[PDB]
Order: structure tokens, then sequence, then C-alpha cells
């Protein structure tokens, strides 16, 4: 109910080392793919946690 | 024998870590894929090398 | 033992099937008829069916 | 219990509804309302809208 959001701005996303960060099986994505994260970009990211 | 985050690896068209250095499987894949846990027999407390 | 369940090791057999383009030698159990000729038949040859 | 985890029991129920042809028996908690006519209206008759 009071979930924390994070902002991730001006920074360098390497999206590899989330693997080996927390023991999750899949690393659910709806409107891209989780292999080609690093060769296209965004413009900002938004971190929620709960 | 791979580790958990890695089994989704092994499918046709995938990159990253075993799909690109280790185990590359073609596009037109026409097979099966079978994996199973193995934390009894595959590993030791103080570390399987 | 201690870690989690996204990095316990796992086991991974892939069976790889080569289609029938030569003659086959590896196939599944199934029991042969003798062969029938001029005459519209249902037909299994090495697993086409027709 | 000491045997793998693909060859643990599993409780199976499997949930057959079959559909409205007759009339409807068992369904849940939807408020009804009182029916008017001779105006163009949204209605919701035994779970099919128009
Ligand atoms: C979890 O994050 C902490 C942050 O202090 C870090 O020390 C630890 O190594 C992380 N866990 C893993 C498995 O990387």
């Amino acid at each position: 109910y009071a979930w924390n959001r994070k902002r991730i701005s001006n920074c360098v996303a390497d999206y590899s080392v989330i693997y080996n960060f927390a023991p999750f099986f899949a690393f659910k994505c709806y409107g891209v793919s989780p292999t080609k994260l690093n060769d296209l970009c965004f413009t900002n990211v938004y971190a929620d946690s709960f | 024998v791979i580790r958990g985050n890695e089994v989704s690896q092994i499918a046709p068209g995938q990159t990253g870590n075993i799909a690109d250095y280790n185990y590359k499987l073609p596009d037109d894949f026409t097979g099966c894929v079978i994996a199973w846990n193995s934390n009894k027999l595959d590993s030791k407390p103080s570390g399987n090398y | 033992p201690t870690y989690g369940v996204g990095h316990q090791p796992y086991r991974v057999v892939v069976l790889s099937f080569e289609l029938l383009h030569a003659p086959a030698t590896v196939c599944g159990p199934k029991k042969s008829t003798n062969l029938v000729k001029n005459k519209c038949v249902n037909f299994n040859f090495n697993g086409l069916t027709g």
C-alpha cells in the first residue's frame, strides 16, 4: 500500500548484472526483451518495490 | 549442467553468456530440452568446483 | 545448498532430432502391416501419413 | 518424501462450467437493478451485456 518509487537517471544501465543479485527465475518483460536491453536505450527508469 | 538463471538461455534465438560463449542453438531447431533440479547430486556445502 | 531457488544447479539434456531426409535408423514402436497395391488405402510410410 | 520434485503428489480440482442454455442456477454476487423499458439503456441479462 506504500510501495517505494525510485528514479533512475543520468547513469549507464547494465542489465546483465541483475541476475547474480537476486534469486529469480524469469526476468519477465512486456514491451521489450531482457536480452536486448543493452542495445536499445531509454530516457528514464522508474523502480517500484513492494 | 547450468545454473537456474540460464535455463531460459537454452532456446533458439537467445543471447547472453551460455547462448553466446558456451552453447548456441540453431534458429531452425527441432527438438526438446529437459531441465531438472540437481540440488542433491550436484551440490556440496563447501562449494562445487 | 544455502543458495536461493534461482541459483540452484540444473541438469539439462537436449534431444536434437534430424528430420527424415536419409533412410530412417531410429524409429518408435509401431506395428508393421503387409503391403497392399491397387487399392485406395491409408498409408503410414516412416511417419508420413496419407 | 525422498523423491524428486517432479514425482511429488499433486491435488487436482477441475472446475467445468457448462454454458448458459437453460435457466441459470449458479452464479455470484452482482446486485440486480430494477427493469425499465422504452429507453436506450445498457442491459446485463444473466451475464450477457448489450
Ligand atoms: C545484496 O546487496 C548487498 C548490499 O550491501 C551486497 O552486499 C550483497 O552482495 C548483495 N547480494 C548478492 C547475492 O550479491
